[PDB]
């Protein structure tokens, strides 16, 4: 149901984006963004180090993540 | 520790 | 009819009903007018959320009297090239902004007078930390997911933090056993929410001690992602006569029969245990514990300035008057 | 139950103790100096009238955003007697007036340019050319 997508980088960080289904992207803040307790606890399975930085206001159920290289 | 925390295989 | 007579007072009563824009229009009428838009008693309450704007603008707004700045989620990417006297900012949202640590070291090294505020997702600094130290009389303070400082600054910061209320203090990557160690050993007496998730190892059963013995009147304690904590250390929780919401989600050592000794504090409301519940059993533990609510909060509102009902646009409960909306 | 005010041109007006309770003014003046009426020397009879026209619609009234449908045609004056009417709820302290009066002044500076409002409201425009283009450059952000 939750879509990972591919990982790429540029010098400083790494990004992926995750596509959520309806119903976990009902639940997904518009006021803040996730720590990484706060999206595991949604069903997001990744690694660690991920870091929710930003919303992609346009689709909120697509979640926009990076990690120090 | 049990669970491991990675992402699910393609 | 000549409004050039209206007294002060009256046409800044006039200039309140004006959105921000419209506001910015009139002052470009006459110097009178010029002067009374920037009053102070129409600028108490502002939000910039999402906005793209030099830190010179942001700077000279502040110096308006601003009381209330909601601005996250903002883009503040260039180097500050003016000066400032101390504002009187006294509830501050900047999270997940995109702005420079000498920027942000400009901005509060400005401010003395801070009861609330987030810098949750940002970079930090020794000297920032520091800085943030004069702000004496905080009872919420965000730093969740924050980065770049050591705990000699941490002490410091805590140290004079000493009526805090709400502290999240979550998910800052660059922590070592150190910083852990300096902020169990340092938070206030008086706070009654801790959001202290995501150290993982660097959290020992020892500092949940060294907290519940110095802080007995924690009402929220999050210990989320805690590998340490095992069923061994919820009698620590028993010392806390106040608690009604704990967090000790993926702590995965917890085996989830013993989940029930929780049960057994008298105040406990609410318990998120994500990740430690075997799939198809969920239901037994919320049957077996029917007075309280499991699993059912996903979100931390710890110091968080605003959540929740979908729209939401208050910062820790005021409405800002001038918006760009 | 019932309470008399004399305007600053001599008319004098009978009203409740309670409507008149709306004006702060009238409401610190009854305190202190007794024996009715109590004199308004800021505010004329055509304006007073106007006033307790609008306090007795809003009587019962328990009390940011949207002028209701009454207010909306009370206000339906000329900008003299809305000139006035500021004044009276400034000098009288009514909230909810000076709240309806302000917004409609605020409403009829919504839109027009700052040429129409030094127009519109006939004021003078001192410093042109070179702090109006100042204040626009300080103002571009937004």
């Amino acid at each position: 149901q939750i879509y990972y997508s591919d990982k790429y980088d540029d010098e400083e960080f790494e990004y992926r984006h995750v596509m959520l289904p309806k119903d976990i992207a009902k639940l997904v803040p518009k006021t803040h963004l996730m720590s990484e307790s706060e999206w595991r606890n949604l069903g997001v399975q990744q690694s660690q180090g991920w870091v929710h930085y930003m919303i992609h206001e346009p689709e909120p159920h697509i979640l926009l993540f990076r990690r120090p290289l | 520790a049990g669970s491991v925390e990675q992402t699910p295989k393609k | 009819v000549s409004w050039d007579s209206l007294p002060d007072e009256l046409l800044l009563g006039i200039f309140s009903c004006l959105c921000l824009p419209e506001l910015l229009k009139v002052s470009g009428v006459c110097k009178r007018w010029y002067r009374l838009a920037s009053d102070e008693s129409l600028w108490q309450t502002l939000d910039l959320t999402g906005k793209n704007l030099h830190p010179d603008v942001t700077g000279r707004l502040l110096s308006q009297g601003v009381i209330a700045f909601r601005c996250p989620r903002s883009f503040m990417d260039q180097p500050l090239a003016e000066h400032f006297s101390p504002f009187r900012v006294q509830h501050m949202d900047l999270s997940n902004s995109v702005i420079e640590v000498s920027t942000l070291h400009g901005i509060l090294s400005q401010c003395s007078k801070l009861q609330n505020l987030s810098l949750e997702g940002l970079r930090l600094s020794d000297p920032i930390v520091n800085t943030l130290a004069k702000n004496s009389n905080l009872v919420r303070l965000n730093l969740s997911g924050c980065s770049g400082f050591s705990e000699f600054a941490l002490q410091t910061l805590l140290s004079s933090c000493s009526r805090l209320d709400e502290l999240n203090l979550s998910w800052c990557f660059d922590f070592t056993e150190k910083h852990v160690q300096v902020a169990v050993a340092h938070v206030s007496e008086t706070i009654t929410q801790l959001n202290l998730s995501g150290y993982r190892k660097n959290l020992q059963k020892s500092d949940l001690s060294t907290l519940v013995r110095r802080c007995p009147n924690l009402v929220h304690l999050d210990l989320s992602d805690s590998v340490m904590l095992k069923n061994d250390c919820f009698q620590e929780f028993f010392q806390l006569n106040y608690l009604q919401h704990l967090s000790l989600s993926r702590c995965y050592d917890i085996i989830p029969e013993t989940l029930l000794e929780l049960g057994e504090i008298p105040t406990l409301k609410t318990l998120q245990v994500f990740g430690i519940v075997p799939d198809g059993t969920l239901q037994l533990l919320k049957e077996a514990l029917p007075h309280l609510q499991i699993n059912c909060s996903h979100f931390t509102t710890i110091a968080r300035p605003t959540i929740g009902n979908k729209k939401n646009q208050e910062i820790w409960g005021i409405k800002c008057r001038l918006t760009l909306q | 139950a019932s309470i008399k005010l004399q305007s600053s041109d001599g008319e004098i007006f009978e009203v409740d103790v309670e409507i008149a309770k709306q004006s702060v003014t009238i409401k610190t003046m009854l305190e202190d100096l007794g024996m009715d009426p109590v004199p308004l020397p800021n505010v004329n009879a055509a304006i007073l009238k106007k006033v307790i026209q609008w306090c007795t619609h809003h009587k019962d009234d328990p009390p940011t955003d949207d002028i209701p449908v009454w207010d909306q045609e009370f206000l339906k004056v000329d900008q003299g007697t809305l000139f006035e009417l500021i004044l009276a709820a400034n000098y009288l302290d009514i909230k909810g007036l000076l709240d309806v009066t302000c917004k409609t002044v605020a409403n009829m500076i919504k839109g027009k340019t700052p040429e129409e409002i030094r127009k519109t409201f006939n004021i003078k425009n001192d410093f042109t050319e070179e702090e109006e283009a100042q204040v626009r450059k300080e103002n571009q952000w937004c």
